[PDB]
């Protein structure tokens, strides 16, 4: 209310009729108030709030910039946390495995053990010889980096030049990347929804 | 006009913060659960030293593990080969364009291609669902 | 911080089932300690491995199989371009376009089924 | 002007790009532009 409390009732010797019309004429009444404004110095009057307030703003700026170089700062050199705690993870799960394995074969024999056991192993000697032998290794690990490296050899040198070079202009591609890359996570987030408003479709 | 945005910046920056706060007390605890659950997978180094002492002083022999102690290297073996595989995609990532790496040229590439490939999913993850509506 | 988020609910979620093949490990063996029996887990989890593994290999063919079909083409490789940049982008901007397509596709086609159940 | 997301993103494909162990996300392969379009049209 108090709004309304002092804009009526007019200001500083101010003109009843002017007055009124500034409030009409206002373009934007709550972020704003009809304030009289009074020749020259007044207009240097305002500047000087207006430096007053620019630093002010500047600061804040500077405030939020900071809190962000932090949340930063800790978040880059934390992805180390993650990683670690990854890698523990596999080989904890390495260890896991392995106790789990010789809890199965120490109480475990007893030589009791088949059944489904070779089914297991059915399956174990597929993939496993699969694997060997042949075929796979040889040839192709190696077809690839026999191979490689020959590539690498032959496209040092024509290279050579060509001749700068476009690096350059690479600034924005930039840019117009990272409006492509909000649209994506859109679209990504909302599949995922509808698949959500779609388990429900387990109906 | 500057001023609103300053604000939706206070915002939305000290939510980030309740972020990362959170975030980061979080690692404490997933990497304490890796103290604790490592300490005992041992202190099961008793359990199981006690089982072997009890079990050598038996008839004898043991046997059908050894089937196990392949299925672990089998299993563990192709962990050796991601890595080979992985130690492979690197370097051929790298034979690729010279005179400054450190250009955006192959920023916008790689950037490029993430997108193209989070597109990619988007799409039949979407088909999908598509797909999946048949039954319905 | 976003994707941040994304790298703990996978370190959770592991963390989770390794806390316990460890669990399904201890105190099983620690009954077997008293004597008692926990095992026929294994055989479950350790088959659940291969089924694992199983997938994992047809991805390293899958990738293996990449390779060459991209060193082959790198072979082909080797010679000028900023048209092409926008030719990419222009045709991004479709592709994001009909991809939109079939994700309103979907998604009002699982709204029409949410519809239908009520 | 002074930013930091394409520098995330950039981040996040290059931190994508490599490694590691974490039972099946392998680094891949970049391609771009030539081979990329048909990439994409497929």
């Amino acid at each position: 209310a108090q709004i309304k409390q002092l804009l009526q009732n007019p200001p500083a010797g101010v003109d009843p009729i002017i007055w009124e019309q500034a409030k009409v004429d206002n373009p934007d009444s709550e972020k704003l108030i009809p304030v009289p404004m009074v020749g020259f110095k007044e207009l240097l009057r305002r500047l000087k709030v207006q430096d007053q307030m620019t630093k002010q703003h500047q600061t804040r700026l500077d405030i939020i910039s900071e809190d962000i170089s932090e949340l930063q700062k800790n978040q880059t050199t934390s992805v180390a946390k993650i990683a670690q705690y990854k890698r523990k993870l596999m080989d904890l799960s390495h260890r896991t495995l392995q106790v789990l394995i010789k809890q199965e074969i120490q109480r475990k024999s007893g030589y009791a053990i088949q059944a489904d056991e070779e089914q297991l192993r059915v399956q174990l000697d597929t993939i496993q010889g699969e694997l060997n032998a042949p075929t796979q290794f040889k040839g192709r690990l190696n077809e690839l980096m026999s191979q490689i490296r020959m590539q690498n050899h032959f496209g040092a040198v024509r290279s050579e030049e060509r001749y700068y070079i476009d690096a350059d202009l690479l600034r924005e591609i930039k840019q117009h990347l990272k409006q492509q890359q909000e649209g994506l996570s859109h679209l990504i987030s909302i599949i995922k929804d509808d698949l959500e408003d779609i388990k429900l479709v387990e109906h | 006009e500057n001023g609103e945005k300053i604000t939706s910046l206070h915002r939305e920056v000290e939510k980030v913060k309740l972020d990362q706060k959170r975030l980061d007390q979080e690692l404490d605890f997933i990497l304490s659960q890796q103290k604790e659950l490592e300490d005992l997978l041992s202190p099961l180094e008793e359990l199981v030293k006690e089982q072997s002492g009890t079990i050598y002083l038996q008839h004898a022999d043991e046997e059908r593990e050894k089937t196990y102690k392949l299925a672990e290297n089998i299993d563990a073996q192709l962990k050796r080969m991601a890595q080979d595989l992985k130690d492979i995609i690197e370097h051929l990532n790298t034979s690729g364009a010279p005179a400054d790496t450190s250009d955006p040229l192959q920023q916008i590439c790689k950037i490029l291609n993430a997108h193209m490939d989070s597109l990619q999913w988007i799409d039949q993850n979407s088909a999908l669902l598509q797909r999946k509506v048949e039954e319905v | 911080i976003q994707r941040n988020t994304l790298n703990i609910d996978k370190l959770k979620i592991e963390t989770a089932q390794e806390l316990k093949n460890a669990e399904i490990a201890l105190r099983t063996q620690k009954t077997p300690p008293g004597l008692q029996h926990e095992y026929a887990a294994p055989a479950d989890y350790f088959r659940i491995l291969v089924q694992q593994f199983e997938v994992q290999l047809q991805q390293y063919r899958q990738q293996i199989e990449e390779l060459e079909n991209h060193l082959a083409t790198q072979a082909n490789n080797s010679h000028i371009t900023p048209q092409d940049l926008s030719m990419a982008m222009q045709k991004i901007y479709q592709t994001f376009v009909a991809l939109a397509a079939q994700l309103q596709s979907i998604h009002e086609n699982v709204k029409v089924l949410k519809e239908q159940y009520l | 002007m002074d930013t930091e997301g394409f520098g995330e993103l950039l981040q996040q494909a290059e931190q994508l790009a490599a490694e590691t162990e974490g039972i099946s996300e392998l680094p891949h392969v970049e391609r771009n532009l030539q081979e990329i379009q048909q990439a994409g049209e497929r």
